């Protein structure tokens, strides 16, 4: 797995296309301020442990028992995972609080309060360290998320929506003008683009290093947000909100410098204006020291290509395993809370296969160059909190075999057969809805000593799912591995196999599916 | 004087007229058979202590000279010596010869036995050299050779290309892809000692390094046998001890730099001097804003360049290396 | 293999921290009084022969893999009268200095972290009779094994514990073939409030409260040859967590864990005993035992064999131990080695434990 | 080119009418195509095929603990003979 | 790690090495500048200087036509009508086509001055179907590689990087070479290219800054597309001998075997077929050691030609072996692809680029997919 | 002269004029977490989930049998 | 000059100006380096008769590097202050008597990297270090 739930790695996203490059659902094709008209408010964060360990003034025990603010322990999400004593026992979830009815940064919509909140979007994007998904065999996007319709601070059932994931080349021009903004190049003594580029000031010089100096006056003149305006000249550009103290909606607030509950204190934690105060003792403490730049993979170049794959997840009150890429649901019955009460909880595991995108935007054909990952929430009516207890890109050592295995078919890339390969663990799939994962009889978990603590190792099986249209009479689907194994000194080859029917599908009968091992020098000419 | 020579010959008695090995060949067939030469190397090392202390006027010098000369002859493969073009003509592409020099001079020069404060003046001078000549058709003898020149065999570094072409022992192939090559290295390490005051110890050092590599292709004209060089080019490295203490203590930060202001101002002075060197004062020096070279329209490709240096000479703008390298050196050494 | 191990906070407190006891199968509750008698039985500090003693012990971890990962111990004892003694010990487990580096101009200043875990205790021992002594010890435990990152708080977790120990040592008694000596000891260890690694009362771990009961005999022949045979029994005073099920599949396990974790340490001490429908035999699986033999020549050379057996159901720590000890003038050197006999890999395998004690001050006669 | 092979060229002894006992395994179906070698396995494949003629089957299959078993632990023998002689500082012979 | 400098050198490689160690080419690469994507972002005066430039790399820069190669796999330009302005087999040069940086926007160029700016780079093309990652790539602070970070073959026109580009990095080059008395350049060097910055005005309120890009030849693009000709610039005939650094002759043995399943040093025809009849002596397959089949054994110990070779790998420190890095280079760009395909060809109906026409001996021995696909993609062709 | 750097769960080895042959990454428990016999002075991506473990041990085998040991914190 | 070379554009053809309207140069190079080192700028080493030894030194260096590829000036400036104090208290009594040897080492290193444009005021701070230790 490659972890993706680091909050500081995510930044404000560009406006996305939904179905094709010709779809103006969120005004992604607009070359004016209308490009930002559908952006609603979104905060992405990880709740600071100071809220749980040393309660700040204005935070009560009721504020910390909501299923949107409470501390998550590993033993709740992973009851079968052993943690050594003295190590990390809490799960640091990535929390995304979405306000579809509230204005996002750099949104100059004259009529935003009268618009449908479900037509808005709130999105973040991120650069990927490894870009070759084919060489790495990146198989799916896996995430454990809290059900927002079950717990103490549950959302109303009518607040259903969608979370979209985009993988590939996604534009870094967050404020679309063709120019790369970097705020360490702003300042009264700096040269700007002589005609202002529709969002504010952009430095005319070529950037060298994405870093501030330590002069507080230069910092005050430079840390002014992605629009390049210090909130006093924003009304000139963002004319529909010139009367407000923050016309661009980009002002930053430290979560300990705000009031209210935990969610309200992180509302403006992702603002790009004023988030890099020189002194760590500032009441509006920084949260970053890096200038905000429209260059996310830090190659000095702002990419404007929009060729990516689209995957989508529904967020509805009553989701079940077998649909909506759901592979597992774990129910938590009596969660102890700091206020002395108890609450219900539901963790849902999603496995979205990367090889089966729901849509394609632009000209992308393979997974050899996947540089950016974006996720945005839309379709929601009111405030919605989504807490990723886990969010990873999962790559496997077994590769799906593409190409025909039987000469009767002769049509490999057709027939609409959904062929997925994943893993089933004792640590993650002990409550799997069709069949709970258990070890085969006689198989035991390996035991090690971490530091005077006995740790049970994970027990894993390789799961292959055939769905969609289904398998033809003599067709087969297989995964393969390149090995170097000598079997001549042993007498037996042994393997455990299990077969189950898919939920909401016709029941698989005995001796209809055949499990096969094909091993040798190849899969087409020389094999047992 | 140490002299050494190595020779490797190959015996090819097991081959037919064509490139076909002889199946029925024994390893003892012609055992005491010296073959054709394949590689030949010579090395000469001469060391001299230069007894210049004979006269009692130069009895303080302790000079010492070392000369190393290396020569190599390498036979080319039959694919080169018997190359056949698609036209069917057979060309001898020749062999390769290489030369190396390692001159070294060390002088102690005791100043003993305001100028009397100097005690010792140590001078070190190293000079390496090398010459690679491909396409050299003639072979070598059992004891060596002097065919190109006796000096070349002992590292003369004097030109032999034209003489070799005239003598007719370079390749006659007109598409020869191998390059004549030369390399030179000079290193000077002067050191002096001064005792101006009884407890004031002063050491002075001067260093200069210069390395130069030249490469060219060549042909030999079928008539008159004259050597034709083709696309000669040179590269190398340079280093020299200098002094720029005059700008050492001037403040230099992100807000101010007097030396950098001098760098900016020196560009026009250097450009004007270069323009006088190019246009030799008999005409008005053309500039980028004058009547003959007006600022073009905003859509012209050269509008920005003409506007950037309006009063500079035509061939010497602010971005010319010939303009801003002397400007940089003068600004940061404190020179005018 | 290991079915339902007992989960306790700061398990490093249960590791033998001196070569002498390690070479005797990780037992010291009823062995002869020495400078290391603080982790095992402080009550015999009143039976010391030297007035003052200091000791340094080194137990390396993962010797083949890395250096500086070790458990060190420094002990000091001073018996003031012939009846009473004070002692202070410090155990420190550390990984050594670790540099936190990004590439970032590798000449840049870097932050060094030292994740560690230490316990500092002080004990007072008093002789009640001429053959019996008691001791009370107070210990402070700190754990700082976490490294501070984003969304990770590396605040140290601390706790306090008390120790109640008793040691009986008889006088020399002549028998038919030898004039041996009898020893007995008990030690109740690590009695204190739960340690919260995450600084939340809802998530707290039991201290490794332990009970050691042991007895030993000294075969003394020729006044220059001694053979001490010692036997030790150990029981953790922490409740056993629920297992496969103790009558909604995961709901029952969740409720059982909820009721198990909501148990006080004082009540957990008594809940460790019994809690089974069976008798003494069924509870014997929670008792670890150790048997040791120490040959002593001229009180200057020591040769130690030990066997330590845990029940393979919990922990799976079964091994033999070899040990040697030497005394030059006032400096004693101990070395110990471990031969594992368990399926699970022992972290102290292929490891030579070192111990070094200095004895100074007055000398006390032994009754 | 024999008709005893499938359309994919795999030979199944269980489908051979002239072979008694099939492949020797009543539980498994064994096939071979082109001289593979389990002394050096370079390519390993696990997959699902269908046997339902007029159906489109769907489902999930778990594979676990693919392993080798029953080590052939027969031993071996070796014998060495060395004759080293020296003859009066003149000769030395060493035979192995 | 290894890239041909141009399609001209790639298509000259096989013919120029027919009679090795003699090279049937007069190319002498004299100057080379290599630029990569800058992710380090470190400014130092010691690592060869601070030479950061904006770069635009064109896939089709400097390319002319090739005699036996269709234009569609020499250049990516959608239409070549009026693109070329030199004879077909002309050596690679800036003046070969309408992408010439020296003629930017003169009368009939395909580029405007907007090609010099990163912001207006796309509008700098006079044609319609130009893509931001196919026809060109852009970098804003590209770092010039130092001479210790790469080597190059000055005769065969390819480069070898010290660090491989297994990710989305962009590779761009400018180079100058000589053929006899003629000099050719393909990119823009820092000494002959446009200035990095031009400033108009006197103070920051009215000053205009123009940052100008160097025009270079693209060798590796931001996004991998195996169907573009730039993918063919990456060499696939170089093999790194594991752990080998300073290999020397008399201390290096190499053989080619066929393991199906046992190692055999010759190739047998498929049952019911035979190898092409009456082949040339340099194209024999039947009963031929695989060293001779793959053109690696034609010389004797002294590197002199021999009738059927001496049975040993031909060790030529500039052609078949990279001595300083312990690498072995085949004498053809695709030894296990087009070379063995040609040795097994029986008629003109068989085309190497059309696998449906193979004669059932090429169907089992030609590993085309290891040259037309990535290594992970070529994993799917398990029998080759 | 040897450096190991971790930026975002990615391990980066830096050796001055020394070329490595093998790399092994172990946990504090001693379990081998990663092993590569084809080191090219490149980066390494170990599985990001390690069950609360941060400290790792990197053992590098160079050209000769010299072994370089470095303790790192996986962040 | 780390690498200079001859220019093929400097030939006998009528073409004399490049794309920047500059005359072609016979010898072309990419970078020029001016390196200056006061090592030390000043070193005062003395010892008192009271066994107090002071070794103080100021070191300085400048690393100008001008690039003709982008016509930019990269300046690396460094200063270092070192103070070493040594003293020996004599016959310090705890019956137990010993000398106390006291050593103090103070260091202050400032390093700065600037990138300077010649045509306008764009001095860029690229790297820096402001360390002191005792
Ligand atoms: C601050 C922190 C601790 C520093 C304190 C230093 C004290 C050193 C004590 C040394 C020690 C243990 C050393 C082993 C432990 C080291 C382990 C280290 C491991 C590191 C990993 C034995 O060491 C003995 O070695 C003998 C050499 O053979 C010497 O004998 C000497 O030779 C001649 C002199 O030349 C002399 O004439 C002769 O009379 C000596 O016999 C002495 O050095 C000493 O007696 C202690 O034993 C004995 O030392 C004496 C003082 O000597 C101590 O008396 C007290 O000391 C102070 C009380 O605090 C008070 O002030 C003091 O009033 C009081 O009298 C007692 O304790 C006593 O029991």
């Amino acid at each position: 797995t490659i972890d993706m739930r680091s909050a500081y790695a995510w930044s404000l996203a560009s406006t996305p296309f939904i179905t094709s490059i010709n779809d103006n659902t969120f005004n992604a094709n607009s070359n004016t301020l209308e490009y930002g008209f559908k952006r609603a408010k979104l905060s992405w964060y990880t709740i600071d442990p100071v809220f749980y360990s040393s309660k700040p003034s204005g935070i009560s025990n009721d504020d910390l028992s909501l299923n949107t603010t409470r501390r998550i322990y590993s033993r709740e999400l992973y009851p079968n995972t052993d943690i050594a004593q003295g190590q990390i026992q809490v799960v640091n979830t990535l929390d995304l609080t979405y306000y579809p009815g509230e204005r996002g940064p750099y949104n100059n919509n004259p009529s935003f309060g009268a618009s449908n909140p479900s037509a808005n979007f709130g999105g973040i994007m991120r650069a990927l360290n490894s870009t070759n998904f084919e060489q790495g065999n990146v198989e799916y996007i896996q995430f454990w998320v809290l059900d927002p319709y079950v717990g103490n601070g549950e959302s109303p059932a009518t607040n259903a929506g969608k979370i979209y994931f985009n993988l590939g080349e996604i534009s870094e021009d967050v404020l679309k003008d063709g120019r790369k903004q970097y705020e360490n190049g702003l300042g009264p003594d700096q040269v700007m683009v002589n005609p202002q580029p529709l969002w504010g000031d952009v430095p005319a010089s070529q950037s060298l290093i994405y870093a501030f100096d330590t002069n507080p006056d230069n910092r005050k003149n430079q840390d002014v947000g992605l629009d390049g305006l210090p909130s006093s000249r924003e009304g000139s550009i963002y004319t529909n909100y010139a009367g407000e103290a923050d016309p661009a909606g980009d002002d930053y607030t430290y979560y300990l410098n705000a009031d209210g509950g935990v969610l309200e204190r992180y509302k403006n934690y992702n603002g790009t204006e004023g988030n890099s105060a020189v002194s760590i003792n500032d009441p509006n403490r920084g949260s970053t020291t890096l200038p905000d730049v429209e260059d996310i993979n830090r190659d000095n170049t702002m990419s404007t290509i929009n060729a990516y794959y689209e995957y989508s997840i529904d967020v509805k009150p009553g989701m079940q395993v077998g649909e909506n890429y759901i592979t597992d649901i774990r129910e938590v019955t009596n969660v102890d809370l700091p206020n002395g009460g108890t609450t219900n909880a539901r963790w849902i595991q999603f496995k979205i296969p990367v090889s089966q995108p729901q849509n394609t935007i632009g000209n992308i054909t393979d997974f050899r160059s996947i540089r950016f990952m974006r996720m945005f929430m839309t379709g929601f009516n009111s405030q919605m909190t989504v807490r990723f207890g886990a969010l990873d890109l999962v790559r496997g050592e077994w590769r799906r075999y593409t190409g025909t295995l039987d000469a009767n078919d002769q049509n490999p890339d057709d027939d609409g057969v959904e062929f997925d390969v994943a893993a089933v663990n004792i640590q993650e799939n002990g409550t799997k809805c069709p069949v709970n994962y258990v070890m085969p009889p006689g198989v035991q978990r390996e035991q090690l000593y971490n530091n005077n603590t006995v740790i049970n190792q994970n027990e894993q099986a390789l799961a292959v799912r055939i769905g969609g249209a289904g398998l033809q009479y003599q067709d087969s689907r297989a995964v393969f591995k390149n090995v170097s194994v000598d079997m001549r000194q042993y007498k037996k080859l042994k393997m455990f196999l299990h077969a189950e029917s898919l939920p909401n599908q016709p029941t698989l009968e005995d001796d209809e599916m055949v499990g096969f091992i094909r091993f040798g020098n190849d899969f087409t000419q020389n094999f047992y | 004087l140490n002299y050494s020579a190595t020779s490797n010959n190959i015996v090819r008695n097991f081959l037919n007229d064509d490139n076909s090995p002889k199946e029925d060949f024994n390893i003892w067939d012609d055992y005491l058979d010296i073959g054709t030469p394949n590689q030949h190397a010579q090395q000469l090392v001469l060391n001299y202590d230069i007894p210049i202390n004979k006269i009692p006027i130069f009895g303080f010098v302790k000079a010492s000279y070392s000369y190393t000369a290396d020569y190599m002859w390498q036979r080319s493969s039959t694919a080169f010596s018997e190359y056949e073009d698609p036209n069917g003509t057979v060309y001898d592409l020749g062999n390769t010869i290489q030369n190396s020099n390692s001159n070294t001079l060390t002088t102690t020069l005791n100043m003993n036995t305001v100028l009397t404060s100097i005690k010792n003046v140590q001078i070190n001078y190293t000079k390496n050299s090398g010459t690679v000549l491909p396409g050299y058709t003639p072979s070598v003898g059992f004891l060596g050779t002097s065919k190109p020149s006796l000096g070349f065999v002992f590292g003369s570094q004097d030109d032999v290309r034209y003489e070799a072409a005239k003598r007719g022992w370079l390749t006659t192939y007109q598409d020869f892809n191998q390059s004549f090559t030369q390399v030179s290295n000079k290193l000077l390490k002067v050191t002096a000692n001064i005792d101006l005051l009884p407890d004031l110890k002063v050491d002075l050092s001067m260093d200069r390094s210069y390395s130069e590599n030249t490469s060219e292709q060549y042909s030999v004209d079928p008539s008159t046998n004259e050597y034709k060089p083709l696309s000669p080019y040179t590269y190398g490295m340079f280093s020299i001890s200098t002094v720029m203490i005059k700008t050492a203590f001037s403040p230099s930060d992100e807000t101010q730099s007097a030396a950098f202001d001098d760098f900016r101002s020196n560009r026009l002075i250097i450009a004007n001097r270069l323009a006088e060197g190019h246009y030799g004062s008999g005409v008005a020096i053309p500039r980028y804003g004058d009547a003959n070279n007006p600022i073009p329209a905003e859509t012209d490709p050269n509008y920005a360049v003409y506007t950037a240096n309006q009063g500079y000479p035509i061939g010497y703008t602010k971005s010319n290396q010939a303009v801003l390298l002397p400007a940089f050196l003068a600004a940061y050494t404190g020179s005018d | 293999d290991i079915e339902r191990p007992i989960t306790t906070g700061v398990p490093f407190l249960l590791v033998a921290a001196d070569a002498r006891a390690a070479g005797l199968g990780d037992q010291g509750v009823a062995t002869s009084s020495d400078v290391f008698s603080q982790q095992w039985n402080p009550a015999k500090y009143a039976f010391a022969e030297d007035a003052q003693g200091l000791s340094i012990s080194y137990t390396p971890y993962l010797t083949d893999l890395a250096n500086d990962i070790s458990l060190g111990q420094v002990t000091y004892y001073n018996k003031i009268n012939d009846r009473s003694a004070f002692a202070g010990s410090f155990r420190y487990f550390g990984f050594g200095g670790i540099e936190l580096r990004q590439t970032g101009d590798p000449n840049e200043p870097t932050r060094e972290v030292n994740p560690n875990e230490f316990a500092l205790d002080g004990s007072y021992s008093l002789k009640l009779s001429e053959t019996f002594s008691m001791a009370v010890a107070a210990r402070y435990i700190r754990s700082n094994l976490k490294v501070a990152t984003e969304e990770i708080d590396a605040s140290a977790a601390g706790s306090f514990a008390v120790d109640v120990a008793g040691f009986y040592q008889s006088e020399e008694i002549a028998y038919s073939d030898f004039n041996g000596r009898w020893r007995a000891g008990f030690n109740i260890q690590n009695l204190g409030p739960k340690i919260s690694y995450d600084h939340d009362d809802l998530s707290a771990n039991f201290l490794p409260a332990n009970l050691r009961v042991g007895g030993g005999f000294d075969f003394i022949f020729d006044d220059y040859n001694k053979l001490g045979v010692s036997l030790e029994l150990t029981k953790l005073l922490v409740p056993t967590p629920p297992g496969p099920g103790t009558p909604s599949q995961s709901q029952a396990d969740e409720a059982n864990y909820k009721k198990y974790k909501d148990i006080g340490w004082v009540s957990g001490i008594f809940k460790s005993f019994g809690d089974a429908p069976g008798g003494f035999s069924e509870e014997l699986k929670e008792i670890t035992y150790s048997a040791a033999a120490e040959y002593m020549y001229q009180d200057a050379f020591a040769m130690r064999l030990g066997y330590y057996h845990e029940s393979p159901m919990k922990g799976a720590k079964q091994f033999f131990s070899l040990g040697a000890g030497f005394k030059y003038s006032m400096i004693k050197v101990d070395v110990s080695y471990l031969f594992s006999a368990s399926k699970v890999k022992n972290p102290l395998e292929n490891t030579l434990r070192f111990s070094l004690t200095f004895n100074f001050g007055d000398k006390y006669e032994t009754y | 080119n024999s008709s005893k092979r499938d359309v994919n060229g795999i030979y199944y002894p269980d489908n051979d009418p002239d072979l008694e006992g099939g492949d020797g395994d009543g539980k498994l179906t064994l096939g071979i195509k082109g001289n593979p070698n389990f002394g050096l396995v370079r390519n390993l494949m696990v997959g699902v095929k269908s046997r339902a003629d007029h159906k489109d089957i769907k489902g999930e299959v778990w594979f676990n603990e693919l392993r080798l078993a029953d080590l052939e632990n027969k031993g071996g023998m070796a014998a060495i003979l060395n004759v080293d002689t020296n003859m009066a500082d003149f000769a030395t012979v060493s035979a192995t | 790690r290894h890239f041909f400098l141009s399609q001209y050198f790639r298509n000259k490689y096989d013919v120029s090495l027919k009679n090795y160690p003699f090279i049937d080419s007069r190319v002498q690469i004299t100057r080379l500048e290599v630029w990569v994507t800058n992710k380090q972002n470190r400014v130092t005066t010691t690592g060869g200087g601070n030479n950061l430039r904006n770069i635009i790399a064109l896939q089709d820069l400097g390319e002319a036509q090739v005699s036996g190669v269709p234009d569609n796999e020499v250049v990516v330009i959608s239409s070549t009508a009026g693109f070329f302005n030199n004879p077909i087999d002309s050596p690679t040069s800036n003046t070969n086509n309408k992408y010439d940086p020296a003629t930017i926007g003169q009368a009939g160029s395909f580029l405007n001055s907007n090609i010099r700016e990163i912001v207006t780079a796309k509008s700098g093309f006079n044609n319609t179907n130009v893509s931001e990652a196919t026809d060109y790539s852009v970098l804003e602070n590209a770092r010039k590689l130092t001479t210790n970070e790469y080597t190059f073959n000055p005769q065969l026109g390819y480069i070898s990087l010290q660090q491989r580009l297994a990710n989305d990095e962009i590779l761009a080059v400018a180079f100058e070479y000589t053929v006899g008395g003629k000099v050719y350049q393909v990119g823009e060097f820092g000494s002959d290219g446009v200035d990095a910055t031009v400033v108009t005005g006197n103070n920051s309120s009215n000053q205009a800054i123009i940052t100008q890009s160097l025009v270079l030849k693209m060798l590796k693009s931001n996004l991998t597309n195996v169907k573009n000709p730039v993918w063919n610039l990456m060499m696939k005939n170089v093999y790194q001998i594991p752990q080998a650094y300073q290999i020397k002759q008399d201390d290096f043995r190499l053989n080619i075997l066929y393991t199906d399943p046992s190692p055999i040093n010759y190739i047998t025809p498929v049952q019911g077929s035979s190898f092409p009849p009456n082949p040339a002596p340099d194209s024999k397959v039947e009963q031929t050691p695989l060293l001779n089949v793959f053109n690696l054994d034609r010389l004797n110990y002294n590197n002199d030609p021999q009738a059927g070779g001496d049975g040993f790998f031909d060790y030529i420190p500039g052609v078949t072996v990279d001595v300083q890095n312990g690498r072995v280079i085949f004498t053809t760009k695709e030894p296990f692809g087009e070379l063995i395909f040609n040795k097994l060809q029986t008629g003109a109906g068989e085309s190497y680029n059309d696998p449906t026409t193979y004669n059932a001996n090429q169907q089992k021995y030609v590993f085309r997919n290891m040259y037309r696909n990535t290594q992970a993609g070529a994993l799917q062709d398990s029998d080759k | 002269s040897f450096y190991v750097s971790v930026k975002d769960k990615t391990i980066k080895l830096n050796s001055t004029e020394d070329v490595m042959r093998e790399v092994s990454i172990f946990d504090i428990s001693g379990k081998l977490l990663y092993n590569n016999k084809k080191v090219e002075n490149t980066e390494f991506q170990v599985s990001n989930f390690q069950s609360g473990n941060q400290v790792l041990i990197v053992k590098v085998t160079l050209d000769n049998g010299n072994i370089i040991t470095k303790k790192i914190v996986f962040n | 000059i780390n690498q200079f070379r001859s220019n093929f554009d400097y030939n006998s053809s009528p073409k004399v100006q490049d794309v920047n309207t500059n005359f072609y140069n016979e010898i072309i190079m990419s970078n020029v380096n001016l390196v200056e080192q006061f090592s030390p700028l000043i070193r005062m080493d003395f010892e008192l008769k009271s066994s107090l030894r002071v070794l103080s030194e100021i070191k300085k260096d400048r690393a100008l590097s001008m690039s003709f590829d982008n016509n930019l000036l990269t300046e690396v400036k460094g200063m270092e202050y070192i103070i070493g104090l040594g003293y020996r208290f004599k016959d310090v009594i705890f019956i137990i008597k010993s000398d106390i040897n006291i050593k103090a080492d103070f260091s202050l290193r400032n390093n700065e990297t600037l990138v300077r444009y010649l045509d306008y005021d764009n001095n860029q701070l690229a790297a820096g270090q402001n360390i002191w230790s005792l």
